[PDB]
């Protein structure tokens, strides 16, 4: 579970 | 033209490695430099990914799968094209703060990957590679290095792969079957020539990881557990490259 790469594919911006 | 007129659309911009070109050249400076910039294309990597046709429709997992596994030949393959159309595959343009000339590929300690790479940027000028079949054939390599067991939803994955072959067919058909079955042939070959970098460039990266604090190469967040978690199942033969052609 990498948490900062799955952060960055959830986050629309 | 849609599935062009998207991957045009979609296409990253620039990003700059933050490389002190002022400063002289050390292993450490060059690596740590390299290091940051795949920190920085991998951000890049998911916003492209996630605009890309049918990317969403993938189980959230096979997404993360996807783009774990296959960003280093996605990321070699976009350099090969930059170092082509920029300076004539006479260097490797990493970014424009990061052009490697064959010092700095020696001092790198990199220099047979860095001469694989140089071959491959070539190869975009001895074949006269289009911008629309490298748009094409790189969204084709997110989808090209999957686990032997197969992914979570793995028929979603199949049928997206398909599709992007098509898509590439598409953009080769040419009224003569000849020519265009010869550049299918060409361009799948040329796609299979990425793995077997992507793989020597896994297995020098893991050994630097391993042994970072001992030379002083920085290694930011998401590569050093991408690095250590994701790479060695690659390297292990979990995780295996799909290739065109029987090697
Ligand atoms: C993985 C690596 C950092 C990231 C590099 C990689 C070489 C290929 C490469 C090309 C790019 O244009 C982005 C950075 C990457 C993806 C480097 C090989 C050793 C180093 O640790």
């Amino acid at each position: 579970e990498n948490a900062l790469l799955r952060y960055l594919l959830d986050k629309d911006d | 033209p849609i599935f062009l007129n998207v991957l045009e659309a979609i296409e990253p911009g620039v990003v700059c490695a933050g490389h002190d070109n002022n400063q002289p050249d050390s292993f450490a400076a060059l690596l740590s430099s390299l290091n940051e910039l795949g920190e920085r294309q991998l951000v890049h990597v998911v916003k492209w990914a996630k605009a890309l046709p049918g990317f969403r429709n993938l189980h959230v997992d096979d997404q993360m799968a996807v783009i774990q596994y296959s960003w280093m030949g996605l990321m070699v393959f976009a350099m090969g094209w930059r170092s082509f159309t920029n300076v004539n595959s006479r260097m490797l343009y990493f970014a424009p703060d990061l052009v490697f000339n064959e010092y700095r590929m020696h001092k790198s300690r990199m220099y047979s990957q860095c001469v694989r790479m140089r071959h491959l940027s070539q190869e975009f000028g001895w074949l006269q590679i289009t911008p629309q079949e490298f748009l094409c054939m790189k969204a084709l390599l997110l989808f090209s290095i999957i686990p032997v067991d197969g992914l979570k939803n793995q028929k979603f994955f199949d049928e997206l792969r398909m599709n992007y072959i098509k898509e590439l067919d598409r953009i080769i058909a040419r009224k003569n079957p000849t020519s265009c079955s010869r550049r299918f042939y060409q361009l799948t070959k040329l796609l299979d020539s990425v793995q077997p970098i992507a793989r020597e460039l896994h297995q020098f990266t893991f050994d630097l990881l391993i042994k970072s604090h001992m030379v002083s190469v920085d290694f930011p967040e998401m590569m050093a557990e991408i690095i250590s978690v994701q790479v060695p199942k690659i390297l292990s033969g979990k995780v295996k490259p799909i290739y065109f052609h029987t090697q």
